[PDB]
Parts: C-alpha cells; structure tokens; sequence
C-alpha cells in the first residue's frame, strides 16, 4: 500500500508527460493528424516545462536557493544543539571541568588560610 | 620555515587548529601564489577541514580553478581509492588494456555520458572548450567551480568534499540530483564489473545521501515560498545538459522527490494545461468535448 | 539608471605639486594616473561605479549594495536613494559607531560581551549602524561581530557602512555601471589601500578627487545622520529617530567627534566602553573622577595630562589643549553613558544604548 | 433544552470556570516545568552560567593570593 502510493505519485510524470507528447485527435481519427505531421516534415524539408526564465528572474531564483540551503543547515545544526543528546553531552563535559578548576580554587584556599593566617599572627 | 612550508607540514599532520591559531595569525606573510598551490596540494589529498580554512581567507575557487588545475585534479594518484580507472577503462573499451592515460577532460566528459545515461549531453563533450583544450593545450577559467569540483569529488568518491562543495555555490537541488544518479550508476557499473560489494554498498548509500538532502531542500523551499519553489523545479539547467529539475528526478528514479507535495501539485498544474477550474473539474471537460459551445464557459488560465 | 541621472562626481585634473615623491601628486595617486579648486583643480562629471559586489571568499557568501557619490551631495537624495532604490524601511534606531582608524585589539571576554550584545541590539529594533567601512579597527571587530550573528542569529542587520573611495585596494575593479563585481577579501600588507570589510551590506563609498588619504566622508556621514535624524519616526507622536554615538577607543579626532554630538541640537547622546585602550579609557577616568561636572581638581587634572602624555605621546601644551578639550564635554554628565565592565554600568550594551537613548531624548 | 439558570447561579458558575482556567494554565506551567527536557534546558544554561563565574572566581583568587604573598613579604 505504501509503496504503492509512491510509485503512482512517481508514475504520474510519465502520464503527464505521454499525454503531452501524444498528438491532439483519438487513435479512431489520428490519420489525420498523422498526416499533418507528415506535412511538417514537408514544410521543413521545403524550408514541456522547460519554463525558459530571463536573467533577472534566474537571479531571483538563485538567491531564494541560497536563502534556503543556508536556512536549511542553520535549521538541522540548531536542532542539534537544542535536542537532548547534545545538552547531555555538553553539560557532562563542562561539570568535568568543574570538578578540576574548583580543585584548583581550594587548594589555593588552602594556601591561602595559611598565609592568612600567618599575616594574622605577624600583626 | 616561512608560511609556506609550515603549512606544508600542517596539511602533512592533519591537524587543522595548529594551523588555526599559529600558522594563521594576524598580519601572516604569504607569498603570491603560496596559497594555491597549498590549496592544490590540499585538494589532492582530501583535507575538507583545511579546505574550510583556505577558502575562508580568500583563496577564491573563481579565480583559484583553471583548465590544467583540474586535469591535475582528476589525474591525481594518491588519496583514498577511487574507480576512475575502472569506468574510464570501460567507456574507451565502449568507444575505441593499458592503464595510465593522462585522464583528459573529454574522458571524464564520456564518463559523465556513459554514467549519467539518456541523453544527457554534458558540457564536457562540447566541441566548444575541446576546441579551447586545441587552443590552449579568464577564459580558461570555468565560469562556475564549484559544481566541476562536486562532480570531481563524486567520481573520486570524496563524500566529505562533495557536501562541502554542495555548501557553497548556486544550483543546489540540481547538483543533488546529479550527484545522487550520478552515485547510483557508479554503483550498479561496479556491480556490473564484479568488484567488491562493500564499495558497491557504499555508493548506493552516498545515493540515498544525496536523495535525500534534496528532498529536504525542496520541502524547505516549499516552506519558505511555493510560487519561486515551482519554478526552481522548472527552470532551464543550462549548466546540465540543457535539463529539468524534475527531469533530473526521474532520471535519478528518486521516489520520494516526485511523490512529494510540491512537485504533484506542480504535475497537476501541468494537468490541466492552460485552464482554471480545478472544482469538480471531473463534471466539466466531458461537457467540453460532447459540446464544443461550453468551451466559452471555461475560466481559461491568465 | 536614475541612479546616473542623480548623483555628480568629481575627478581631478591639475599642475601636478609633487611635494615629497615624483610620482605622488597633491591627490596621491601616480604620475599618470589621472583622466578642491585649490591645487587639484577637480572638476565634474557622473558617476562611473555603483551596483552590488559578490564578496567572493570570506566564509559565507553574501551580496552587498555599493555607489560612488560626491563628498558635496546633498543629504535628501542620498536619503531617498537609501530608502527607495534599496528597498530599506526607516529605522527606529541609527547606530553611528565610531573608532581609531588605526587596527587595534583588546581583551577577548570584554569584545565578546560588546560584539554579542551590539548585534542583539542591532537585531532587536532594525536599526540602521553607520560605521568607517573599511577594514581597520573597530570595524574589523564589529566585522567579527556580523560574522557572529551570521553564524548563530536568525536576523538580516541593515549595517550600512560610509567609506571613502580612494582609500580601498583595488578600486579599477570595482568600475561598473549597475553590474555586479567580484571582490577579494585577500589584503596585501605590503600595499597601504585597506580592503573593505566582508560583513556589511551596503556602502556609502564617497570620493572627494583624492586617493589614499581620508577626510571625504565625515561631513558628509554628519549630515546625513543630520538628515535622517530630522525625519519623524513612524509612530507620529512629535519624534524623530534617536541616534546613539558607540565610541570604542579612538585617537584624538574622536574626543572632537564627541565634543560635535554634545553641543548640537538635538544633543545626541554618547556611549562609551572602558577597557579598550586609548581614548575611551581617557573618558572613562575623566567620567569616573569627576565630582560636579565640570568642576575638576587638580591632582586628577594632572594625572590626566600624565597620561595623555604616556598613551598618546604628544607634548605639554597638546595635552593641555585636549584637556581643555575634555574638560569642555565633560559639562554633560548626563549625556555620556559608560558601560564598565561589571559594575553598575547597566551590564550589557543592550540597556545601555537603550535607556541612553531614552534619557538623552529626555 | 436549556435550564435558564438564576443570577446567583450565573456568578457561581463563572467563578467556577475561572477556578477552572487557573488550574489549566498552572498545570500546564508545572508541566512543562517538569518535563525532563525542559529541566535539562534549565541545567545546561545555568551550568554556562557558572563556568563564566567560576573562571572569574579562579582569575580574582589567583591575584588575591599573590596580593598575600607580598603582605607576608612586607611583615
């Protein structure tokens, strides 16, 4: 079934696109058109979403792409950053770094009460 | 050492930060033409990250890419293993077993024919630069790098500068699409030439890569404005063989792509050629055919 | 196209004063480098280069407006050409950011603070910044800031920068007639021409018949902010836009840039920030040390002048000069507001500004 | 039908249903408080916060101790 829907929405370009290469009248009455065919062909022997955009309008185009491929790699790097994982991740690193630098801070402190307390005793 | 050689020895380390803060400072001397050729050395050997840092100082890919560059480019012989040889083996057994050619830009071009398929008369064949690669082997510059460079990485199955390239530069979607069939051939010609089936994977899976981040860049631009995103659908690929967006699609069979909103809203405005009815249109072209009259009651499209 | 029906231009054509170098004329440009009255004997023509610039390289890819004007253009059609032909909505906020046209750095926490919270700033209300354009200094670091916002901010930042013309690298490269031109953010140090910065998007590139030298664009950048400040904010309530004058560092032109925006009608009011270096430490000292105004003692007055001499360099009767310069803005406490770091310096340049701006409307 | 409700009633029923509105929304703040992920949101912004504190803790520490060490040296 679901299958099914994708490969019909995928055919349906081929429909569209067969129904605009067959010509204007029915296969019962096409000899007619057949014919006139074969009667372009004489006329050059004697003698479709391709939509063609001018240059201001490709312009246009182009920036609406930049606009979105940047829009669109803010979009996916800012729903990483704020999904949980990242959040987990980051904050577990940083309390690592917690844990060391506050280390650092107390034993200094440490030092620190003995000097202070020494500078108390030499006054 | 000056720049020069203490960059050298940072794309030897691969260590991209070293080259960040030190050999990257404020005021650092470069002599003219250091860059590029550091910048040649880099591309050979698949260094994305330090790709990052030249172009953000201005190595400028515009200027940066010429005609020998890229044939130095596609001959190189070192980097990760890639099947050029392989596929360029095959299109000249396809169209004329010695190795080692000197791989010109006309091979890749038949390359490019032979994977690509259809009729997909790719730039590379053109008489035109074949007559400039007679004439000359910034005119000799190529007027859009960055997709010469996306389809370089593709054939040497760089991956990591491929969505690199496919960062900066313009006609994305259709890059993508390129890419992705592109991925796909290589796939079924290395299964076709009994080779591993981990590669063979693994260029079906950079297929499925390329699929769908242009599946996702159409339903942003979907998002963004409906009415430019159609035409980005439809407008003239000149820069790819005179194509369609959307022939580019179901050239690459990509499903998804085509079952997506946009696009069938874009195949039913086809639909219904130069008309404006839309509401039970079922009840109404009947009338049109049985009785030529009511053609006049038809809102006819603006 | 009404662009070249509109703006005037002047080059220079004249006797050729070589003074110190052959080549350097009294324009500084080469011998024959050519086709004020006074000695440059310049003359009139129209304009030869405007449109937009792909800045090619630099990190993301971005397109930005450009036009050469005359120094003596009148302000209402550079305002118009502003707002019609650049599809720009008037601002609630103008942001004349000023600086040491030198290139500088400072403390990294203390930029990140000020470059985070003037692109939030900017991003908040719309406001039109008014910088140097070119890449030296201040602008460098606030080129650092929009490459910031650029990279985590969602928001598009009207920051349109007034440069000269002849001071920018490569300007034959920049000749066109509403095309657009590729840039090089690569700047030769051994060439004196500083390149423009890569994260503004639109320039005010102004020439006055010289190359190299400044001095083009001040009056003009001062009418213009003039000018615009005369038109009323959209709310119709009997106000113009209000324009806050961002001070970072600076030399000794930027205490008479600040000594114009105090004694002018309306009195445009002044934020400066401490820790930068230079002139902005001057003002932050002689704010900070004080008492009632302009009533300022003696010890502090020569502790001034120590350091004028030791930072800046000049003599005994230029540092009295300046502190008779300093001591004549520094009458209006109320109008300079000095964001400290920490302190109670409202602790962010957001509310800073803000409230300066309102207590300077008053 | 409908019951046609008296006056006395009409007021008790009204303040009823903002008694109803109070709760909806304060349960739906203490819910969104409660969730895990915006507890995470809360824990992480609060720990950036405090490494920028701790880094000024450790900086000022590190100048107040060598301010110590030169009033030892002066006594």
């Amino acid at each position: 079934k679901s299958i099914s829907n994708q490969v019909w929405k995928f055919q349906r370009y081929q429909l569209i696109m067969t129904f605009h290469e067959r010509p204007v009248l029915p296969p019962p009455l096409i000899i007619f058109s057949h014919m006139t065919m074969i009667f372009q062909h004489l006329c050059c022997r004697w003698r479709g979403l391709k939509l063609f955009i001018t240059d201001d309008e490709l312009k246009k185009v182009h920036d609406f792409e930049e606009q979105c491929i940047e829009e669109y790699f803010r979009e996916k790097d800012d729903r990483f950053n704020s999904s949980n994982d990242e959040r987990i991740r980051v904050t577990s690193e940083r309390v690592e770094n917690m844990s060391m630098r506050l280390e650092e801070v107390n034993e200094r402190e440490h030092s620190m009460k003995a000097s202070l307390q020494t500078v108390d005793i030499r006054l | 050492a000056s720049a020069p050689d203490q960059l050298s020895l940072a794309l030897a380390w691969n260590r991209v930060d070293i080259a960040r803060s030190q050999i990257f400072i404020y005021g650092q001397q470069w002599p003219v033409g250091s860059l590029e050729q550091a910048m040649l050395d880099a591309l050979v050997l698949d260094r994305v990250d330090f790709v990052k840092l030249l172009i953000e100082n201005g190595v400028s890919m515009h200027r940066f890419l010429t005609i020998s560059r890229l044939e130095e480019l596609y001959n190189t012989r070192h980097g990760p293993s890639n099947t050029l040889y392989h596929l360029v083996r095959d299109v000249k057994k396809r169209e004329y077993l010695p190795p080692d050619y000197r791989i010109s830009l006309i091979d890749i071009g038949l390359v490019i024919e032979y994977l690509m398929g259809g009729a997909y008369r790719c730039n590379y064949t053109r008489k035109r630069f074949r007559t400039l690669y007679h004439n000359l082997f910034e005119i000799n510059h190529f007027p859009f790098p960055f997709h010469e460079l996306m389809v370089w990485a593709v054939l040497m199955k760089r991956q990591k500068m491929a969505l690199f390239f496919w960062q900066h530069g313009e006609e994305a979607m259709a890059k993508a699409l390129v890419a992705c069939k592109l991925c796909k051939a290589m796939a079924h010609e290395a299964s076709e030439n009994d080779m591993v089936d981990d590669i063979s994977q693994e260029l079906n899976h950079n297929s499925r890569d390329f699929g769908q981040l242009a599946v996702e860049l159409l339903d942003q631009s979907y998002k963004q404005d409906e009415q430019l995103a159609m035409k980005l659908l439809t407008y003239e690929l000149k820069n790819w063989s005179n194509a369609t967006c959307l022939q580019l699609a179901v050239a690459a069979k990509h499903r998804d792509f085509i079952a997506h909103t946009c696009s069938q809203m874009l195949l039913t405005d086809m639909w219904m050629g130069r008309l404006r009815m839309r509401k039970n249109s079922g009840l109404k072209v009947i009338l049109g055919i049985l009785l030529p009259p009511s053609i006049l009651s038809l809102e006819f499209k603006n | 196209s009404w662009i070249e029906r509109a703006f005037y231009k002047r080059e220079c054509v004249h006797i050729i004063p070589s003074t110190k170098d052959p080549h350097r004329c009294c324009c500084g440009r080469l011998i024959g480098q050519h086709v004020w009255s006074i000695s440059k004997h310049t003359q009139l023509s129209p304009t030869d280069a405007f449109g937009t610039i792909e800045f090619q390289g630099g990190g993301h890819s971005n397109k930005a407006m450009y036009v050469r004007v005359s120094f003596d253009t009148k302000p209402d059609l550079l305002l118009h050409l502003m707002t019609k032909e650049w599809q720009l909505e008037l601002p609630k906020l103008l942001i004349s950011v000023h600086g040491g046209l030198q290139n500088f750095e400072l403390q990294p926490k203390l930029k990140q603070v000020f470059g985070k919270g003037l692109i939030k700033a900017a991003m908040t209300t719309g406001a039109w910044i008014f910088t140097g354009g070119v890449n030296t200094g201040v602008i460098r670091h606030v080129g650092d800031a929009l490459k910031d916002h650029a990279s985590k901010s969602r928001g598009k930042i009207c920051t349109i920068g007034i440069a000269p013309w002849g001071i920018v690298e490569n300007q034959e490269d920049l000749i066109g007639r509403d095309v657009v031109r590729p840039y090089q953010t690569m700047s030769n140090p051994m060439s004196k021409l500083t390149v423009l910065n890569s994260m503004h998007s639109h320039f005010i590139l102004a020439d006055n018949g010289t190359t190299g030298k400044y001095g083009a664009e001040v009056k003009l950048r001062r009418q213009l902010e003039k000018h615009i400040s005369l038109q009323k904010i959209n709310t119709r309530i009997g106000q113009g836009v209000p324009v806050v004058a961002l001070i970072v560092e600076g030399g000794p032109n930027v205490i008479s840039i600040v000594l114009e925006y105090l004694r002018d009608t309306p009195p445009v009011p002044v934020v400066v920030c401490d820790g930068s270096g230079r002139a902005s430490d001057i003002l932050a000292f002689g704010h900070k040390y004080s008492e009632e105004g302009g009533l300022i003692n003696e010890s502090l007055r020569d502790q001034l002048l120590v350091t004028i001499q030791k930072t800046f360099t000049y003599t005994r009767t230029q540092a009295q000069h300046l502190f008779i310069i300093l001591m004549e803005c520094m009458k209006k406490k109320e109008l300079i507001t000095v964001f400290r770091m920490g302190s109670e310096g409202h602790q962010d340049i957001d509310l800073a500004i803000l409230t300066a701006l309102l207590k300077g409307a008053n």
